[PDB]
């Protein structure tokens, strides 16, 4: 939201002119510095005003401020004087003298909010919507139910706000985790810091795995004083000193054992049991942890606390209509295109509740319809989350050819808002423009709202104005009214009922089947499992069925999250479920798992009717007391405001987060102008000097890297990616422009931790502006998921989900691995056998190279069960058909895709690429290795992990249909999804699916 | 009066593939599958009723068929027959209508020489993608226009803000400005009026030059914002046309279907 420190200019120059404003009508001319803070150009004004007339006008330098116009049109009040005047984002270079009025605090506050949302606070004190102004007033108190909750019991509280213990959701680690523990123990080195020096020693310890890490710090202080013939009791008395004066911490990032969780579910430690590694921990001084906790306030803002008959939906005798005026601003070739016309719906989610009614079809060049359409439907029919779906559409005729319809601009209104009143009166949005791709009339999944951009189709229509307002029933005579209509065992049957609840959320469930769960209603809160297949039946155009409905859903036992997470998605709209669906994520969900699919829970924030509903209250709750997932809550969101159809809920919902996430505001900042400035360069390098030569390039980087102020803001901050990852001092050394047009940053950083050397002493992580990366997360999102699954049920296949983050339209950071190549690199570290033919022993021979010795055994299992992962992952999503520059190997022989954006876009033929090399690998090296014994449980591990991934494709095929709103062109109707349905042979049984997959093994290898 | 030779029965057929055939048909159109099953004998039938496609299973038992318990029709086209003279309301009274306009698989088309793949199917095809690659060309310039529009409407939102604050700053130039004008007037204090003068005429200069900056990026908008309208309407000209001709290269391999097997598409892969 700024390209630079003036409008259209990237730097100052060191001196510049800026006019003076002052509250005398005189104008003076400043010459000052790129850097000059406030309070020098404040002295240095009024030092220089006395040369010019009507001085004796002016108070005290002291009793003014500045204020200017910043490049986002934001008239700023510079309550920050210590801000240097580049940073200001001035639009133009001018600064107006005037007296302070309001908070100082407060506007000090708001500009710093502003600058880590993206957009100016003070836009939202302008929407004349009263829901923003309720929503902005009425989740003040989720913020102070969390800031209080967690500065309850301080500073431990406070810490574990910041420093949350990063578990495993259980302590039951799968037996071949075990089997890695010396007879059930755990052997771990502590560390700790001789200060005159910085001199460290380290205590070597062998202890049960589950010791809490109290515990832990008792088997290291009984250690050291083996030999000091102490007794119980004073053994006792120093033990105690301990457990409460020190805390645990990784070597190397900043995390912390601060709860009694078995040491082995802190997930550090389950992965070095999983890869066999020493964990390394810090003794720390808690009272030294502490201090890095600085106390952070929560106030209550302005528009917090101040603001300067009806009948029930069920009695209206009367069906719906709905009048279309006309239209606006609508961009058509009146001569290509015969007529136009609004094609409109009502829906509950994405069902019809009645057939759709059209206007009369009109010219191009008079849109006006004064149409009354009528629905079949009754008014006191509607649910309460009904929707109208509406389209302005062309047609163009022919008679050896049909008749073409296409959508020109869609938009979608709630008949309830959200103080369940029903519309009424004359009301008039702005549409959307159709997405890339779509071509159905209508988009029921689309967001309900206006469209703010301006000269855009604008469609007027009215709601009849009913003699009085109309309310929504309240929940009490909905319920007297399923005991008005419910007046008017089984074994098979049980049998299919809970046959159909194993069926998948996308089965085709056949009219029969619904109605026969619609009769079987009170049985089925014997399956809850069976519940959502249960509302799909209920007839919603019924206000009979729908209130028997919400009987059953008040009573309906909990489900567990992996099931409770489809009912956010767009299917279910009515807010009795989705409130049903978010109490059973706040008590069921960890916080692990919520940190898991947070960006599915963020997702369905887009479907929630109205901008004040159970679900964001929870996820802001949850965000805001644990400051691990409000990280990615934070970047997840700001990572879309650019999205008009969206900036404004999710703005709203950043505002809020950014008042009350204390302390950590500051450090959110520094990585957003960290990311501020590597966004300008990378804009500079593509728009200015793409034609310039890729070592003229290199030179501005480095030379612009030198400048001061870019290394102060891009050295010392927090890792997006993790910000248990600080990022110290950058190594110019090792910084450069990547090969690929759009040229992204690879960047690299000294690992400033005490104990860097114990993790990895510089991390580097590669910047790219201008890729979509969101396919990249879901697809390595999903990926961590699968690698999940198999783990659990013993299979140690080793996936590489690295991380990836999208923190705005097309750019976003990816971790890079380490030791690590690709397999067309690698083929190029050999040598050609055939006519022009790379030798295919070439990947077993380089991998023989880097694992000489008794390791060589360990480097081929590593191989072999991360391919036969990635085998089985890629099919399953389509992913097969990688090139061997998209497939990597570490030095280490773990295999892993990359670059999953770049194979959906060069989309617009084979299972997956189980090449001829990999076999020479997973067989050692072996003469026809299709039928060896390697190979023969090789693809022994791959069958039994589709079948893994099959007896959880409920939970993957629900993290999906949650993010069809999204607007990823790979997500844009549940036909999409139906794809995995195929590779997972959902609608075949187990051994059908078995031999599906086998088949598809078969001509995997490419014959066989 | 077979099965396998009706119009309405497609059979092999993906769910997703009938929801396209009945997108926004009229009430009573239907169509037959075998069931996703893949199962033998095992067939579904979807109907198009109150905005929604509608999936009827068709049980099968001792040679007799139905969809229901209560299983009565010799052949799946006794059953459907039935209920195209009339109504299904005689299974269930919750969906009224008859089976009233089949999607046939044939009655449909556009002499049958092998040059009307080879040819005119390479053809149809090759005009497809040229129109796509437009669209897709369009698409791009129109979201990015769509964003140079939009930073244009906020910075001259800025140069408003910013004329705002110089023409009251003039209003307050000359709200403590007159009264000592007019007390230097009468001192004969020339050399000091003209201080005052000498820069409020360099006050009211400088807000001309933003003044002229501001309209010099209106029209800037206004002749990019009509341009940004005019790739909206020739996308609009473009889509109808892009699908007319999807279509028409989609059901020209009826007649590869005709010859049953996909050995020429695969001659035009390679
Ligand atoms: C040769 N390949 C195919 O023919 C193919 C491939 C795919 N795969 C994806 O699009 C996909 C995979 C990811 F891992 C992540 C993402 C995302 F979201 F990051 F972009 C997109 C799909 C289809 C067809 C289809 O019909 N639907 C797609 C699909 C399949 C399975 C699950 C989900 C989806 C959307």
């Amino acid at each position: 939201p700024s390209s630079g420190e003036l409008w259209g200019i990237h730097l100052m120059p060191p001196r510049i002119l800026v006019e003076c404003l002052l509250p005398n009508g005189m104008i003076v001319t400043l010459e000052c510095l790129r850097e000059a803070t406030l309070i020098t150009i404040k002295h240095e004004l009024f030092k220089e005003a006395r040369k010019y007339p009507l001085h004796q006008l002016l108070q005290d330098e002291s009793s003014y401020i500045f204020v200017s116009v910043t490049q986002e049109a934001e008239r700023e009040e510079f309550f920050d004087e210590t801000r240097r005047l580049c940073d200001l984002r001035l639009f133009q270079p001018f600064l107006k003298v005037i007296e302070p009025v309001g908070n100082r605090e407060e506007k000090i506050l708001n500009r710093e909010i502003g600058f880590a949302i993206g957009m100016p606070v003070c836009e939202f004190d302008m929407v004349k919507d009263p829901e923003v102004q309720d929503f902005r007033r009425n989740i003040l108190n989720v913020c102070k139910e969390a800031v209080d909750l967690r500065d309850l019991n301080s500073p431990h509280s406070r810490a574990m706000y910041v420093y949350p213990p990063n578990v495993e959701s259980s302590p039951e680690l799968p037996k071949h985790i075990y089997n890695k523990l010396d007879k059930g123990q755990i052997i771990v080195v502590i560390w700790v810091i001789v200060s005159p020096n910085n001199d460290k020693q380290k205590y070597t310890l062998k202890i049960n795995h589950d010791c809490v890490p109290e515990q832990v710090i008792a088997e290291a202080i009984r250690k050291k004083t083996r030999s000091m013939l102490l007794s119980s009791e004073q053994l006792k008395l120093c033990v105690l000193e301990y457990q409460g004066k020190y805390i645990l911490k990784v070597c190397g990032c900043d995390e912390y054992f601060l709860e009694k969780y078995p040491l082995s579910q802190y997930k550090y430690i389950r992965s070095c049991i999983m890869l066999g590694r020493m964990p390394n921990l810090m003794l720390m001084a808690k009272e030294s942890l502490y201090s890095q906790l600085p106390m952070d306030c929560f106030t209550m803002p302005s528009y917090s606390r101040r603001i300067s008959s009806t009948k029930s939906l069920w009695v209206i005798n009367s069906a719906l209509r709905i009048k279309i005026l006309c239209a606006t601003y609508v961009n058509v070739n009146i001569r290509d295109i015969d007529k136009i016309y609004v094609r409109t719906g009502i829906y509950h989610g994405g069902e019809p509740l009645c057939d759709n009614v059209n206007t009369q079809r009109v010219p191009c060049s008079n849109p006006r319809w004064n149409e009354w359409l009528n629905y079949d439907i009754y008014i006191p029919d509607l649910p309460r989350a009904a929707r109208l779906c509406l389209s302005i559409c062309s047609v163009k005729g022919r008679k050896g050819a049909k008749e073409e319809h296409c959508p020109l601009a869609w938009g979608n209104i709630n008949l309830f808002d959200y103080t369940d009143t029903l519309v009424s009166g004359k009301m008039a949005l702005n549409l959307w423009p159709v997405p890339h791709g779509l071509e159905d009339l209508l988009n029921p999944i689309g967001v309900t709202g206006s469209n703010p951009n301006k000269e855009t189709p604008c469609l007027e229509l009215e709601f009849d104005w009913f003699s009085s307002v109309v309310k929504f029933p309240d929940m009490s005579v909905i319920e007297e009214h399923a005991n008005w209509s419910v007046s008017r065992l089984r074994e098979n049957d049980k049998e299919q009922l809970k046959a159909i609840s194993t069926r998948d959320p996308l089965s085709e469930i056949t009219e029969q089947e619904k109605d026969f769960l619609w009769s079987h209603r009170h049985y089925c809160v014997t399956i809850p499992e069976i519940l959502p297949k249960l509302l799909l039946s209920v007839k919603w155009n019924s206000r009979d069925e729908v209130a028997q409905m919400y009987c059953l859903v008040k009573d309906w036992p909990p489900i567990k999250p992996e099931q409770a997470m489809e009912l956010l998605d767009c299917n279910y709209p009515d807010p009795m479920v989705r409130g049903f669906a978010v109490r059973c994520l706040e008590k069921y969900l960890t916080d692990d798992k919520l940190s898991q699919y947070l960006i599915q829970l963020v997702q369905v924030l887009k479907y929630e009717q109205y901008l004040d509903n159970l679900l964001v209250r929870f996820l802001l709750k949850k965000a805001l007391t644990n400051q691990r997932i409000g990280h990615f809550f934070f970047w997840h969101l700001k990572s879309e405001m650019h999205n008009k159809t969206v900036s404004q809920r999710f703005g709203l919902l950043l505002e809020s987060y950014c008042r009350a996430c204390g302390m950590y505001l500051k450090h959110l900042n520094r990585q957003v102008e960290a990311m501020e400035k590597l966004i300008n360069l990378t804009d500079i390098l593509k728009q200015e000097k793409k034609d310039e030569t890729q070592k003229v390039q290199m030179k501005f980087l480095v030379e612009q890297m030198r400048r001061p102020d870019f290394m102060d803001a891009l050295q010392g901050f927090l890792s997006p990616l993790n910000p248990a990852h600080q990022l110290g001092n950058l190594r110019l050394e090792e910084c450069r422009i990547m090969s690929s047009a759009k040229r992204p940053l690879w960047l690299n950083w000294e690992n400033p931790d005490i104990m860097s050397e114990l993790l990895f002493q510089n991390n580097e992580i590669i910047f790219k502006n201008g890729d979509d990366l969101r396919q990249d997360m879901l697809t390595l999102q999903i990926i961590r998921i699968m690698e999940n699954i198999w783990q659990n049920q013993g299979l140690d296949l080793r996936m590489l989900p690295y991380g990836c983050l999208s923190i705005g339209d097309c750019v976003g950071l990816i971790e890079v691995v380490r030791n690590s190549h690709t397999i067309m690199q690698i083929q190029c570290k050999g040598g050609l056998k055939g006519a022009l033919q790379f030798n295919s022993h070439t990947l077993h021979q380089w991998l023989k190279d880097k694992n000489k010795g008794e390791i060589y055994d360990a480097a081929i299992d590593l191989f072999t069960r991360s391919c036969a992962g990635y085998c089985v992952a890629t099919f399953i999503l389509g992913i097969g058909d990688r090139h061997n520059s998209n497939i990597m190997v570490k030095d280490d022989g773990q295999l892993f895709h990359i670059d999953f954006g770049h194979f959906l876009d060069h989309k617009k033929r084979v299972p997956f690429v189980l090449t001829q090399d990999f076999l020479i690998v997973i067989s050692k090296g072996a003469q026809e290795c299709t039928k060896t014994r390697e190979f023969e449980r090789f693809q022994e591990m791959c069958y039994k992990a589709y079948l893994a991934i099959r007896q959880h494709a409920n939970l993957f095929i629900n993290l999906f249909s949650m993010m069809l709103g999204s607007g990823m062109p790979e997500l844009q109707s549940f036909d999409d999804i139906a794809y995995i349905r195929k590779t997972l042979a959902l609608d075949k049984t187990e051994q059908e699916a078995l031999e599906y997959f086998m088949k598809q093994m078969n001509d995997a290898r490419h014959g066989g | 009066m077979s099965l396998q030779d009706a119009e309405w029965y497609w059979g092999d057929i993906s769910r997703e593939e009938v929801n396209e055939k009945l997108r926004d048909t009229a009430d009573g159109t239907f169509l037959v599958r075998d069931a996703s099953t893949k199962m033998h004998g095992d067939y579904t039938l979807t109907l198009r009723k109150g905005g929604n496609n509608k999936l009827i299973k068709i049980f099968h038992r001792d040679g007799k068929y139905g969809f229901s318990d209560p299983l009565t029709f010799s052949s799946v086209v006794e059953l459907i027959n039935h209920y195209r003279n009339e109504s299904l309301a005689q299974y269930n009274p919750k969906l009224d209508v008859k089976l009233l306009y089949p999607v046939s698989k044939y009655q449909q088309d556009q002499e049958d020489n092998i040059e009307a793949v080879g040819k005119k199917l390479h053809e149809y095809n090759t005009q497809f993608q040229e129109k796509s690659r437009e669209y897709d060309r369009l698409y791009e310039e129109y979201t990015r226009t769509s964003q140079e529009i939009q930073m244009k409407r906020t910075a001259i939102e800025a140069f408003n803000e910013t004329i705002k604050i110089f023409e009251e700053q003039c209003q307050t130039q000359e709200r403590y400005s007159k009264e000592y004008i007019e007390k230097f007037k009468r001192e004969g204090n020339e050399k000091e009026i003209q201080r005052i003068m000498h820069n409020y005429d360099k006050l009211k200069s400088r807000i001309s030059e933003i003044i002229d900056s501001r309209r010099r990026l209106e029209e800037d908008l206004k002749k990019q914002a009509a341009e940004y309208r005019e790739i909206d309407k020739r996308m609009n000209s473009i889509k109808p046309d892009l699908i007319q001709l999807r279509k028409t290269r989609d059901q020209y391999l009826m007649w590869l279907t005709q010859k049953g097997v996909r050995q020429k598409k695969l001659n035009e892969w390679l």
